[PDB]
RNA sequence: GCGGGAGUAACUAUGACUCUCUUAAGGUAGCCAAAUGCCUCGUCAUCUAAUUAGUGACGCGCAUGAAUGGAUUAACGAGAU
RNA sequence: GAGAAUUUGGACAAACUUGGUCAUUUAGAGGAACUAAAAGUCGUAACAAGGUUUCCGUAGGUGAACCUGCGGAAGGAUCA
RNA sequence: GAUCGAAGAUGAUCUGGUACCGUCGUAGUCUUAACCAUAAACUAUGCCGACUAGAUCGGGUGGUGUUUUUUUAAUGACCACUCGGUACCUUACGAGAAAUCAAAGUCGGUUCUGGGGGGAGUAUGGUCGCAAGGCUGAAACUUAAAGGAAUUGACGGAAG
RNA sequence: UAUCUGGUUGAUCCUGCCAGUAGUCAUAUGCUUGUCUCAAAGUUAAGCCAUGCAUGUCUAAGUAUAAGCAAUUUAUACAGUGAAACUGCGAAUGGCUCAUUAAAUCAGUUAUGUUUAUUUGAUAGACAUGGAUAACCGUGGUAUUCUAGAGCUAAUACAUGCUUAAAAUCUCGACCCUUUGGAAGAGAUGUAUUUAUUAGAUAAAAAAUCAAUGUCUUCGGACUCUUUGAUGAUUCAUAAUAACUUUUCGAAUCGCAUGGCCUUGUGCUGGCGAUGGUUCAUUCAAAUUUCUGCCCUAUCAACUUGAUGGUAGGAUAGUGGCCUACCAUGGUUUCAACGGGUACGGGGAAUAAGGGUUCGAUUCCGGAGAGGGAGCCUGAGAAACGGCUACCACAUCCAAGGAAGGCAGCAGGCGCGCAAAUUACCCAAUCCUAAUUCAGGGAGGUAGUGACAAUAAAUAACGAUACAGGGCCCAUUCGGGUCUUGUAAUUGGAAUGAGUACAAUGUAAAUACCUUAACGAGGAACAAUUGGAGGCAAGUCUGGUGCCAGCAGCCGCGGUAAUUCCAGCUCCAAUAGCGUAUAUUAAAGUUGUUGCAGUUAAAAAGCUCGUAGUUGACUUUGGGCCCGGUUGGCCGGUCCGAUUUUUUCGUGUACUGGAUUUCCAACGGGGCCUUUCCUUCUGGCUAACCUUGAGUCCUUGUGGCUCUUGGCGAACCAGGACUUUACUUUGAAAAAAUUAGAGUGUUCAAAGCAGGCGUAUUGCUCGAAUAUAGCAUGGAAUAAUAGAAUAGGACUUU
């Protein structure tokens, strides 16, 4: 048959499948700082994956600093950057982390504040 | 199947079987053009053997005396 | 025929660039530990019962450099691992 | 006359082993390039006619953005 | 190989001047044969056919009147048209984001081509070439815009 | 039938990409967590699997444990004319999975050369005999699997056809015959189940019909082939034609209930039910095959010898390269072969206004697979998940000799992962398997688990009274009306969901029981949270922190007065859901078929030329070919009956709507294809048009007038019928008016109407098939001759 050749939408991300989130064993912890119009030191974390198996940097936002998302912490790892545009602050990352999930539930949630969850 | 297409006789040795070529014209879907396909229909002919290679010949169904040859050729109507 | 001494970039670490001395005046395209290397079992990957060859680079160039020429690049041998 | 077992011969299907050839993936000496990122080095190329009008193609040469030969365009006003 | 000159060698200019400028000068520039085949190769507007007001150059015809002029061929002068090319100018209907166009308005038959910027006309393979190189031809990744039409004002070793 | 907003700027309008608003998912994660009905619940390793279970059933197939014989067990009124054992029938059904498969798979529509346990309809036959054999008993070999010698015994298991008292009648053929009959054999047994003709084709044995010998005869007639085949004929089947479609084949077996007469070697016969061997049907199911349509990649272009096909045998249930030998050299392909990569396919499911785009879960239909690879048997059906044998790898048992295994069946274990449920209950109901009773079913019918989703109740709402404040209508200004962010030990209460006791009800093997009313008690609409507040996007103020801590989908905010961080109070929106993440579609006219641009934004190839390909000015026509409908076949709703019902089920008919997109047929097209003329002295000779248009009649629909509404005249639309003037080649005419003659397709079968008759038959119409300027050539008429067919007559040693 007869079209130009399409390319269909692809989301920019290296893990694949068919799948939400994924679990991941994590190499380190580190804290990063950002481009030109923003300052502060972020954290992320370089989080592999068990299943695709690949390396990517994800950002862990948390009302804790130095928050357990230790050297080898089963971690959960989620879209935000997937969905929408990649982080204008600090590149490379569009993965957010997850708080106490997966199997194990190792990494910590938001701690030392009292308004609702999240 | 029913009604009697063309088709004129490309392959010409032997005794009493031979191949022929039909046509179509049919729409492909998208497009809107007419087409055109190629077909072996191996037929049958007599044990006279009246055929020669060209002939449009009036095509039917009768007996499978080939398992692939249920068709014969009764009518001849042009020679080459 | 084709240079020395001195000072200098966040931070381990380096010298872009700048000054000064000296002489007639101080080198490009491209490549490197050599039929040439004091220093050197240098430094790294792969191979090997050990394996420095096979083959993968490192940069720590005693002392690479366009016509008695760099460089593109197929065929052929009682010549070399 | 029959059944079991043994031997010889014919034909069929597929596996296993060895060698050659092609594609893909991983490890990898080694080699070349890009993107992002503060400060630097050297020149003022581009930007007003930026004080030699620029840019693109192509060829040669230079520490360096570059300079020069040749052709053309308006991406200099106006239909050059 | 006459006339001018990339590269190359001296003089000058400048903070520097591997340039502009001036003195010289090699390959080129010219020629035959063969090759590579590109240009901001241009009307930046594909080809072919029919509908819709207004120049100039070439052909053919007319001007019972006037002029040229002594082989009078004036081919003319100057005017009417009728056809093709149509430097083009100028403009109503109409269209468009607008400048503008006068079809780049608007229509068909057929063919080519586009789907954000950078990465890229690159990487790699195929194919062609004697060689420089041509033709075909992506992705990872990066980014949130690149771009067109039109305005105001400052400035000029711009003009009045 | 479709509504866009924000971000490129100093501002504006285009171009254009991105981000967001919506609907959806077997879902996953954070958070909160109060119920129910219905539905759904391994997407990753078709990876490896422990243990229990998923496949049985009849005693109504038999001997028949009496008469005679060991031991043990069960039942009774007494007899137990006893059973649980050994045999036979199913395991190919059903359930699970998508590895594989661009396929002769699958999907539309069909076609022929077969098979088919069981079921179902009909005829005749069903006789007469023989030998073994488990179970069982006494013993014996092994760890187990597996079994060895020996004795007794039944059958519908198995194998012969030996015997012939008695034995009718008919038909057919050999031997033998004075041809009259005789001996011997095989078949048949009242009434019933599509044809004719022709062409091509296989095999063992027997037979029909005949050719090729021969003989006897009162010469009338009658006999007669080891073997071989058919010029011809018969029989089964197919094709073609006269109307079509579907279905259809090969060697005995008896047991049981009841009973009168008769016979009996004491086992017949009669009646009735049921089974088995044959013969021919029928139903249901499976094979095999023709044609059309198929995904991407041409940075995959050459591929193909058992390959295309014929010839013969060989093989098969059958068509067949299914297979081989020999021969020819073809077949496929740019209309995309072949290769590589990827993938089960359809009914359908989601989204959309539709077009389309993206998918192929559950359900249902078809195919393919059972640790890996191979082969076979058994059987009607298997080259077989719970069948068998050899081999290999794994894990397991073992006396070390050797054995036993395969969860892509259910529940569950381990590993993989974003992640997905109990080692539950049961044969009641439906359905399948076995004369019925009745048994089996991890099929299925149910239960348990989780906001997984939809749905409803929904996140709560009433009659009456007291008091305080601000706004508006009216006001006689005194108050009165309407109306609710607070408040009160307010008062009267009413209300679900659930538990518990008692009564009442239906199915049960089990878990949890439903419904109404009275009385008492407890709890209470079974604790409300999540998200947002700068613009897009409803909604702001005050503190605290100070590029830190932090948030970020986009553009951005935080370094001292932050509506963006953080907490408060203060607001908005929805709610048992809320937000995030996944991914598809819409937004997107951004791959444009419906429905897109190219002077300057991205975009006309440097220019000519030309092949394949695509497209086509034009007169008159029917046929042929092709494209496109509209109508009928299946399903759903409506109609009808039962019923409380618009639930739901069943049947018949009509209407309407939707779907699979392929065949047949009718009716009007569009596109595609076809000539003045034509032997010659001579005369020039012979013949003609589709249709359009107009008129008339009838029928239908609309509008006007009129009727409570149902009638009437005219115009116009559409359909059907009727209708000639007309057209043409020629003659006679002084010319010419005019006139005279002829023509306006053919053939066949049936059905209707139409002259004269009972009919026949002719004409016309309706429907099909076939063809659409003549004089070289071909057909018919006419004549001759040769062959064949058909009919009639004269003859015949026919």
């Amino acid at each position: 048959n007869y079209k130009k050749r399409l390319l269909g939408t692809a989301f920019k991300s290296s893990p694949f499948g068919g799948s939400s989130h994924a679990k991941g064993i994590v190499l380190e912890k580190l804290g990063i700082e950002s481009k030109q119009p923003n300052s502060a030191i972020r954290k992320c974390v370089r989080v592999q994956l068990i299943k695709n198996g690949k390396k990517v940097t994800a950002f862990v936002p948390n009302d804790g600093c130095l928050n357990f998302v230790d050297e080898n912490d089963e971690v959960l790892l989620a879209g935000f950057g997937r969905k929408g545009k990649a982080k204008g602050d600090i590149p490379g990352v569009r993965f957010k982390v997850v708080k106490v999930s997966g199997v194990s539930l190792l990494a910590l949630w938001k701690e030392k504040k009292e308004k609702p969850r999240s | 199947r029913g009604k009697i297409l063309t088709g004129t006789v490309v392959s010409t040795k032997m005794h009493r079987t031979i191949v022929i070529r039909r046509a179509y014209l049919h729409y492909i879907p998208k497009y809107n053009r007419y087409e055109k396909r190629h077909k072996n229909v191996p037929v049958h002919v007599s044990p006279a053997f009246r055929v020669q290679v060209g002939d449009i010949v009036t095509v039917g169904q009768c007996r499978p005396i080939s398992k692939t040859v249920r068709f014969n050729v009764v009518k001849v109507s042009a020679a080459a």
